[PDB]
C-alpha cells in the first residue's frame, strides 16, 4: 500500500520507518515557503491571501479556513440570487427534495 | 425617470464600466500569472520574492474587492471634465496616463463628498450610479448649480460643510430635506477624518438601514467593513428584540429615575437569612447570624465595588468571622498547640472549609447570589415586592421576565456595568498558552546551538531574534473578521461616530448607552420633535444633551419646505394645530397641482376603496403604499413606515389611527404630508381638523 | 524583464557567464541581469519597494545612494534566514510528533 | 467529511498540502502526505455501543 | 562606546493586539530618574502610568499640581476624550 521506497527503488521492506521521511521530506523546504510576516507589530496582512506555511498548518491541524466557501450537500441544480452585498443559492436535487 | 435620454445615458455608462470591467480583469490576469511565476522559482533571494508576492496579492485583493460597484459616479466638471469616480484607479499606460477611473481617495475625487449648489469648486453635475454587483441599474444626477432657494442652498451648504467634530442636530422636519443633508454631512465627515475613523468604527441607529444604504454607495469601503447597524431593541449581542413594544411603563424604566431601582433591585438580593441557617458540620457550631451577615455586607458595600467583585471581600470576611469558632472554641483553642502556635486549626478548619465548603457556598449563594444579569429581571418582574422593595412602582409588574421589551434593553446592559464578572474563569486557558510556548521553547531548545556549529562564520541564529511567546504567538489561529463582527459582539466597543436618524425615539438610557460607546461625541442626529411615536422621547434636545454635551451641542433646523406642496402643508399644519401646536410650519412653495381629496365610505366599500387605489398606482409610474391599522388589510401604519417620501398616499380611518396609541395626533401629522404629488384621506362621519 | 530579455538574446551561446547558466551548472539570468544589466528596485526595511529604481549595473558600478538602499534589503536578509528555519522546526517536530 | 466520507476528505487534504507545495516548487511524493493525514483520520466517536 | 535613546518625550502610535485599533502613547526618560507615560487607551480614556504603575486616569496628576476644573476645561476643552 505504501508502494516502493524512493531511495532504493525497490518494494519497501518490512520496519521501515516511513512516517519520520515523511516529515523530513515535508519540512525541510519548509524555508522554501512564504510565511507570515517576521515584523513585531502592525495590521495583520492576512487581509490580503497568504497561503504558503499558514495554510500548510491549518490544513495539517484541521482548522477552519478563513477565506472559507459552502459545499454542495446534495447534487441537483442551483438558483443564485444577490441582495446588496449578500448571495443567496439554493440547490434543488434532480433525484431526491427538499 | 422613464425617458429615452435617460436609457441613451444607461446604456453609454454601462457601456463605459463594461470597458472598465474589461481592464480591472486583463490586470487580474496578469497579476496572478506573475504571482505565481515569482511564488514558483524567482531567481532572486527571499527578502525580494517575498516582497514581489506581498505586493501581487495586495493587488490581487484590491482588484478581487473592487469587483463589487466600480464606479459611483461621473463628475460633469465646468469643463466638460468627464471624471468618472469609483474605488480604484484605472489609467491609460498609453495615452500619458490619462485616468479612466478615478479613486475616491484622490484630491480631484474631493467634489464628490464636499461639494454643494452654493459653494461647488468647478463643477456642474455630479452623479451616482445604483449598482447590483457590477450591472448600473438607475442613475441619480445633482446639479451643483441650478432669492429664496439660495436659502436653502446657503443653509445646507452650512450644515454640510461645518467643522465641529462634535455634535450636531438637524431637527428641519418635514418636506424640508433632513435626510439627504444628514446624508451628504456624513459624506462629508467620513472622508475628511477618514484616518481617525476606518478603525476605531462607526454605529448606525434607526428603524431602516436604508439609511446606511448611502455610505455603502458612496464609501464602500465601510458599509461593507466598518459600518455597524442596530435598532432600539438590537443593542444588546445576542437579541433583537424589537416588535416587543410597552405602554407607559417606558416612561419609567425609560428614565435615569430607574437606576435608583437598579441599585436598590440589587440590594433587594444583598439578602439575610431570616433565621441562622444552621452550620451544617460535626465539630463546630453555628455562628451565621444576621450578626455577621449584617457586618459582612456592610463590609461589602463599604469598598464601592460591583458585587460581583465584592463576593470575595464578602467570603473572607465571613471566613475570618467563622475563624471565631475555630479558635474561640471555649477560651480559646484548647489544643495542645495553643501555646505556641494559636492558630493550628483556625488556619486548618478555616483553610479547609473552603474545601469542605458545599454547605457553606450553597447557603452563602443565599445571601450574595452571582447574578447573571438576565435574572435579576425575570425574578423582578414576577414577584410583587421586589418592584417597592426596590422603589419601582407597580405597573413594572409581568409575569413572564424573559418576555423581553424595547425598554429593558439598555436595563440589561447597564446590569453589566453593575455587576461585575467571574475574574476566575480563564483558568484552563492559562494552561494551554503554557503548553504552547513550552513546545516553542522546546523547538528552540532542539535548534543548533552557537557553540555546537560546523558553518565557517558565525551567524544570525532564530534564538537571538525570537522566543517562545512570539514564535507560539503566530502559530495559533488567530481568527480575524471586519470592523462590524468585532464590534458587534462587544457592547464596551469605542465607535468613532454616530448616526442616529428619528432620534425623537430614545429614552433617556438609550443616549446614555450611545455616548457610552461614543465618547469622541461625533454625532450626527437627525430627527423631529413634532413626530415623535414613543412617549418616552425627548421632548428636547438639551434635556438628552446638556447631561452629556453641555453648552457644546451644535443646533441647525431647516427652514423651508419645498419637497411637500402647501395645500397639504396647510391640511397637516392645521392638523397638528391641536395637542399643545405651537406650530413652526416650514413655508412650503411650488405646488402646481390638484388639490388633494377626501373620500367617504358607506359600510364596507371601503374594500373597493383600498382595491381601486393599489390596482391605480402601478397605471401610472407611481410609488407609495396604503396607510392604517393593522386590522384592516393592505394597509401598513406609519409607525413601521414614516421617514419614506411617496408620490399618492391613503389614510383609512384617522380615528382608529390616532386612538390606537397615545400620541396619535402626530402619527396622523406624519401620515398626511407624506405625498409629493397626491393625497387621499379616507372616512364615514367627520373629520376633526382635516 | 526588457533588459534581461535584450541581455538573454544579445549574449552568443560560446559566452562563459550565459554557458555556465544554460548549462545547469549554477547561476540563473536573473544574477545575469543584475551584473550585466540593471540591479533594478530594492526593498526598504519595511520591506516594500523603493520606486526610484538602480539602473546602474554591478559592472558599471553603483553610486552611493544605489549602494546605500541595496544595503537595506541586504541587511533585511540575514535574520529571515534564521527565523524561517524555526518556522520549519515547528511544523517539522509537529509531524515527526 | 460529513457530506463524503473518511476516503475524500484524505483527499482533499492531500491535494491542498501538495498544491501549496508545488505553487512553491518543491516536488513531494503523496504517499508521506498520504501518511500524514492517515495519522490525522485514525479514531472515531461513539453514540451507541 | 554606547548608542542609546537620548532623554526627552516620544510619542509612539500602535495597535491593540486585540480591537487592532489605532491608539497612541507618550513616555518621558530622564537621564536619571523615573518615567512618565501616557496613553490614549482602546477606550477614548486618557490616562497615566506614573512611575510605570498602574493606570491610573490623567486629570487626577493635573490636580496634584494644583488644577481647577476651570483650568482642566480652559487648557483642555477643544477635545472631548479628556473631559470624559
Amino acid at each position: 500500500c505504501y508502494g516502493r521506497s524512493m531511495a532504493t527503488g525497490k518494494l519497501v521492506d518490512i520496519g521501515e520507518a516511513v512516517g519520520i521521511v515523511a516529515a523530513q521530506s515535508i519540512g525541510e523546504p519548509g524555508t522554501q515557503l512564504t510565511m507570515r510576516t517576521f515584523h513585531q507589530g502592525g495590521v495583520t496582512g492576512g487581509a490580503d491571501i497568504v497561503g504558503g506555511l499558514p495554510r500548510v498548518q491549518e490544513l495539517f491541524e484541521a482548522r477552519v479556513p478563513r477565506n472559507k466557501a459552502p459545499i454542495a450537500d446534495v447534487a441537483g441544480r442551483v438558483r443564485l440570487e444577490e441582495s446588496d452585498k449578500f448571495f443567496k443559492i439554493t440547490i434543488v436535487p434532480d433525484d431526491g427534495g427538499e | 425617470m422613464s425617458g429615452r435620454d435617460y436609457e441613451d445615458e444607461l446604456q453609454s455608462e454601462r457601456d463605459y464600466v463594461a470597458g472598465l470591467y474589461a481592464r480591472l480583469d486583463a490586470e487580474r490576469a496578469q497579476s496572478q500569472r506573475r504571482y505565481a511565476a515569482a511564488l514558483r522559482e524567482h531567481g532572486g533571494t527571499a527578502v525580494e520574492r517575498d516582497a514581489e508576492v506581498r505586493a501581487l496579492a495586495k493587488d490581487i485583493a484590491r482588484l478581487n474587492v473592487a469587483d463589487n460597484g466600480l464606479c459611483f459616479g461621473r463628475l460633469d466638471t465646468l469643463d466638460d471634465a468627464r471624471l468618472y469616480i469609483g474605488r480604484l484607479g484605472i489609467f491609460d499606460r498609453d495615452n500619458d496616463f490619462e485616468p479612466l477611473l478615478l479613486d475616491w481617495r484622490a484630491p480631484m475625487a474631493r467634489p464628490f463628498y464636499v461639494a454643494t449648489a452654493a459653494n461647488p469648486e468647478n463643477m456642474r453635475r455630479r452623479r451616482q450610479f445604483h449598482t447590483l454587483g457590477r450591472k448600473v441599474v438607475d442613475f441619480t444626477d445633482e446639479i451643483l448649480g441650478r432669492d429664496i432657494v439660495a436659502t436653502i442652498q446657503a443653509e445646507q451648504d452650512q450644515v454640510i460643510r461645518l467643522d465641529h467634530t462634535g455634535v450636531l442636530v438637524i431637527e428641519g422636519g418635514p418636506g424640508t430635506g433632513k435626510t439627504v443633508v444628514a446624508l451628504h454631512r456624513v459624506a462629508y465627515l467620513l472622508y475628511t477624518y477618514r484616518k481617525q475613523m476606518e478603525r476605531h468604527g462607526v454605529l448606525v441607529v434607526g428603524p431602516t438601514p436604508a439609511f446606511l444604504d448611502h455610505i455603502g454607495r458612496v464609501l464602500p469601503s465601510l458599509g461593507e467593513s466598518d459600518a455597524v447597524f442596530m435598532t432600539p431593541g438590537d443593542f444588546v449581542p445576542g437579541l433583537h428584540v424589537t416588535a416587543e413594544d410597552t405602554p407607559e411603563a417606558a416612561e419609567v424604566k425609560g428614565s435615569l429615575k430607574i437606576l435608583d431601582v437598579l441599585k436598590a433591585a440589587v440590594a433587594d438580593r444583598q439578602e439575610l437569612p431570616s433565621e441562622p441557617i444552621p452550620i451544617d458540620l460535626s465539630d463546630v457550631t453555628m455562628r451565621i447570624d444576621a450578626e455577621t451577615a449584617k457586618w459582612a455586607r456592610d463590609e461589602a458595600r463599604k469598598t464601592g465595588l460591583p458585587h460581583n467583585e465584592a463576593r470575595a471581600e464578602f467570603v473572607d470576611v465571613v471566613t475570618y468571622v467563622v475563624t471565631e469558632r475555630a479558635v474561640a472554641r471555649i477560651g480559646r483553642g484548647w489544643l495542645t498547640r495553643d501555646d505556641k502556635h494559636a492558630w493550628e486549626k483556625m488556619r486548618a478548619d478555616v483553610v479547609g472549609e473552603l474545601e469542605d465548603h458545599e454547605q457553606f457556598n450553597a447557603a452563602l449563594d443565599a445571601l450574595w447570589p452571582i447574578l447573571t444579569p438576565e435574572d435579576v429581571l425575570a425574578q423582578l418582574y414576577t414577584s410583587h415586592e421586589r418592584l417597592r422593595a426596590a422603589g419601582a412602582p407597580e405597573c413594572l409588574w409581568r409575569a413572564d421576565g424573559e418576555a423581553w421589551t424595547v425598554s429593558d434593553v439598555p436595563l440589561l446592559d447597564e446590569l453589566v456595568d453593575l455587576l461585575g464578572r467571574n475574574k476566575a474563569a480563564d483558568e484552563a486557558a492559562e494552561r494551554e498558552r503554557r503548553e504552547e510556548e513550552a513546545y516553542a521553547a522546546g523547538v528552540l531548545d532542539l535548534m543548533v546551538d552557537r557553540e555546537d556549529l560546523m558553518d565557517d562564520e558565525d551567524h544570525l541564529l532564530a534564538q537571538d531574534l525570537i522566543d517562545a511567546e512570539e514564535l507560539a504567538d503566530r502559530f495559533k489561529e488567530q481568527d480575524n473578521r471586519e470592523l462590524s463582527e468585532r464590534a458587534a459582539a462587544d457592547r464596551e466597543w469605542t465607535y468613532g461616530h454616530v448616526v442616529v436618524d428619528e432620534a425623537q425615539e430614545l429614552s433617556e438610557m438609550d443616549w446614555r448607552l450611545l455616548m457610552r460607546r461614543c465618547p469622541r461625541r461625533s454625532f450626527t442626529i437627525v430627527g423631529d420633535l413634532a413626530q415623535r411615536r414613543s412617549p418616552a422621547g425627548a421632548r428636547s434636545w438639551g434635556a438628552m444633551l446638556d447631561s452629556y454635551v453641555p453648552g457644546r451641542w451644535v443646533y441647525k433646523s431647516l427652514s423651508v419646505n419645498y419637497r411637500t406642496p402647501a395645500e397639504i402643508m396647510a391640511v397637516a399644519a392645521a392638523v397638528l394645530a391641536e395637542f399643545a401646536p405651537d406650530a413652526t410650519p416650514p413655508d412650503s412653495v411650488r405646488a402646481c397641482g390638484v388639490a388633494p381629496w377626501a373620500r367617504q365610505v358607506t359600510d364596507d366599500d371601503i374594500a373597493s376603496a383600498i382595491a381601486e387605489f393599489v390596482s391605480e398606482e402601478a397605471g401610472r409610474e407611481g410609488t407609495s403604499v396604503v396607510i392604517g391599522p393593522p386590522d384592516v388589510p393592505g394597509t401598513v401604519p406609519p409607525s413601521e413606515t414614516k421617514g419614506l417620501e411617496f408620490d399618492a398616499v391613503l389614510v383609512v380611518e384617522p380615528e382608529r389611527i390616532l386612538a390606537d396609541g397615545p400620541r396619535g395626533a402626530a402619527e396622523l401629522y406624519v401620515a398626511l404630508t407624506r405625498a409629493t404629488q397626491r393625497l387621499g384621506v379616507l372616512y364615514r362621519d367627520a373629520l376633526p381638523q382635516a | 524583464e526588457e533588459v534581461g530579455k535584450a541581455l538573454e538574446e544579445f549574449y552568443p551561446a560560446d559566452n562563459p557567464i550565459i554557458t555556465i547558466v544554460k548549462s545547469g551548472a549554477t547561476g540563473n539570468l536573473t544574477q545575469t541581469r543584475t551584473l550585466a544589466g540593471m540591479k533594478g528596485l530594492v526593498t526598504n526595511p519595511k520591506g516594500e519597494f523603493i520606486p526610484r529604481p538602480i539602473k546602474s549595473s554591478f559592472r558599471e558600478g553603483l553610486t552611493v545612494l544605489e549602494y546605500f538602499i541595496n544595503t537595506h534589503g541586504a541587511r533585511k536578509g540575514l535574520a529571515d534566514t534564521a527565523l524561517r528555519t524555526a518556522d520549519s522546526g515547528y511544523l517539522t517536530r509537529r509531524l515527526v510528533d | 467529511l460529513r457530506v463524503q466520507g473518511p476516503r475524500e476528505v484524505q483527499i482533499h487534504l492531500v491535494k491542498e498540502v501538495q498544491e501549496v507545495y508545488r505553487a512553491q516548487g518543491v516536488s513531494i511524493h503523496d504517499k508521506h502526505i498520504e501518511v500524514i493525514v492517515r495519522q490525522m483520520l485514525r479514531r472515531v466517536t461513539i453514540i451507541d455501543s | 562606546s554606547q548608542l542609546v535613546r537620548s532623554p526627552g518625550v516620544y510619542f509612539d502610535e500602535t495597535i491593540d493586539k486585540s480591537t487592532e485599533k489605532t491608539l497612541h502613547s507618550v513616555k518621558v526618560i530622564p537621564g536619571r530618574g523615573a518615567w512618565l507615560e501616557f496613553d490614549v487607551d482602546k477606550r477614548d480614556t486618557v490616562g497615566v502610568r506614573i512611575d510605570r504603575k498602574r493606570r491610573q486616569p490623567v486629570t487626577v496628576l493635573l490636580k496634584a499640581l494644583g488644577w481647577t476644573n476651570e483650568q482642566i476645561v480652559e487648557r483642555f476643552g477643544f477635545s472631548e476624550i479628556m473631559m470624559g
